[PDB]
């Protein structure tokens, strides 16, 4: 996942 | 419950010169665009803002709010939050970055409540972790108790909002739930709370990200509350599609397609060549610096060549950065033919106004 | 949803020394203790808590969670928020006061998660107005996604939150309306929404209170979710008392709260050869700062209890303890005795100790 | 009223  | 009007501002960033770049906000905010619209809220989208752009979207935004207008503000990108201030990210912010470089969103809401709006709606979808390097420790004035604030939050305070790695079109994980309940005659709070119990199902983010939502609205009000100025409009109407007539007898079709209310793609064909010329071919070129388009990337023969992934025999070249156009947008359409015997080169300047966004004049 | 057990403590704050007195918090949280009891929760409720006192109750409360177990804080009192924390104001907070001088809830609810229950509900009954006379700038670290909070807040941020002037036994604003909601069974989350809906309609406080709700609950819990204290609770039996002279006296004990009992004493024998007797009691610990002009009184109201003459048996005298939590040995009293024979002309005086150990809540 |  790729966080904000 | 009634609304005078229903308003929305969507921003989505994702291409930072200094940070992480993201990709779902793309998808993310071009689908609760269409959602919103569904409901008939006048929408106004937006990608890849700098902060001088975000402050002038939210300032036509807070412009079009009025007493008892429902107001709603959707951001996917790159944020922080210090002392329960959120801040959103601009794609022009240095690393690091500051408060004097982001966007408040309490600011925002300070403004709106002025204008006295039936309805105020922030659903943020950004990571919410302390930003080290702001050791300011602002005091805002304490809002009125209007009891009409909702916001519907992707993750906690002090963690992190999820996209998925290498998936394509997918959504955000926030996205990916409220876009199945957002259509929903029901009161925002209660659909909030019904997509925070389909993310709690959501292995991929189990200790990760959960929805948080905070409101003290005291009235049944919901998005698809019925409605009981003409710039905001026009600002998501395309240019109307032209049919170029060159000396030679060619004639080009020249079309349009919305992504964003900044994101315009161009396509060019051939519609009509006379027998006497044997093979022509048109391009688009010489388009306003402003813009800052690369000519490897225009006149493609695919739109996701260009990087437009939502559009579907022509070339196509896409224009984001429309909110940086200052004057006309004013372009060349190149022809290039021979006739039976045999180079020939002519062309053909074209003037579409002030596209989509441009229509604000933000600037 | 299951839970493994259902706990709450619930504060109520009137009697500060350095700030304006309250007075419904004591009707609050009466009331809502009754309704989580209702509910099958543990319930500790406790008034007029010292910085000190309201740690040592928190720290009593954290030893009854324990993994998948609800915990429930409902404080009724003065507060305020600072920089996205919320405070609790004990009643003997200086004025001006500090964070120093106050509970942080958000430093309670990182030790609820710490024990791993399944959920984490805070009904926080207080001004939420910035402390201008509070320098400090605490970090604390972020929490954890545990997707199990659900805080109710009688008011907004930089707000007030109410109770009424002058009304009886009253509740407070956001009770008033809680009240009427609490039993139902649905999620936590959408009963305060409801309940935020009732307080909407109250023109008493529209433009200056209205609740707040934040949760991240991702699962469909309720405070009625069947379940699948002990020594804080312990009330003295009833006891009868016999004089040398022959007269019984019955001595009872009622729970008001956790850290409030009433005593009442009643002649039930009497010689015939005495013509009249009466009993009191006197001599209390002084930790428990009894005036004797507030005990014997011949009405339960008149010792400044809830409870009402039809809640207690009739023809007694009634005293109240408070602030059973202050008692550092046993609860010893003098039960004391005047009488005369018929036919002799002087006034004989008796008196017994009682000792009845350390009751509800300073059983510790 | 009387706020807390
Ligand atoms: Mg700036
Ligand atoms: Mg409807």
């Amino acid at each position: 996942v790729r966080p904000r | 419950m009634l609304a005078k009007d229903k308003v929305a501002l969507l921003i989505g960033n994702m291409n930072y010169r200094e940070h992480p770049k993201l990709k779902a906000p793309l998808v993310d905010v071009y689908e609760l665009t269409n959602l919103l619209r569904q409901l008939d809220f006048k929408v106004v989208s937006l990608l890849d803002l700098t902060e001088y752009e975000m402050r002038n979207a939210v300032d036509e935004f807070l412009l079009l709010l009025d007493k008892g207008v429902y107001g709603l503000l959707y951001y996917a990108g790159h944020g922080y939050e210090n002392f329960g201030n959120s801040f959103m990210v601009p794609v022009d912010a240095p690393n690091p970055y500051r408060s004097e470089n982001c966007l408040c969103v309490q600011n925002i809401l300070k403004l709106m409540q002025e204008k006295e709006t039936g309805l105020n709606v922030f659903l943020l979808d950004m990571c919410r972790k302390r930003n080290d390097y702001d050791d300011t420790i602002p005091i805002l004035d304490a809002l009125k108790v209007t009891a009409n604030i909702v916001f519907g939050y992707a993750t906690c305070q002090g963690a992190e909002a999820f996209e998925i790695q290498h998936s394509g079109l997918a959504n955000g994980i926030f996205m990916k739930f409220l876009k199945d309940r957002l259509l929903e005659d029901k009161k925002i709070t209660v659909l909030l709370d019904e997509v925070a119990e389909d993310m709690g199902k959501c292995h991929l983010t189990k200790g990760k990200q959960a929805l948080e939502i905070r409101s003290s609205l005291s009235e049944k009000r919901a998005l698809t509350d019925p409605i009981q100025n003409l710039q905001w409009a026009k600002a998501h109407e395309l240019p109307e599609s032209m049919c170029l007539k060159f000396d030679c007898g060619v004639q080009i079709q020249l079309g349009f397609a919305a992504e964003f209310s900044n994101v315009m793609i161009i396509y060019t064909s051939i519609v009509y060549k006379p027998p006497e010329i044997i093979m022509c071919d048109a391009y688009v070129t010489d388009f306003p610096l402003d813009l800052d388009i690369d000519p490897k990337d225009a006149n493609k023969g695919t739109p996701e060549e260009t990087g437009s992934y939502l559009v579907s025999h022509c070339l196509y070249t896409r224009l984001s950065s429309l909110q940086k156009l200052k004057e006309h947008l004013v372009f060349t359409v190149c022809l290039s033919y021979q006739y039976s015997g045999l180079t020939v080169e002519d062309k053909q300047e074209v003037n579409v106004g002030k596209p989509l966004i441009a229509k604000l004049d933000m600037h």
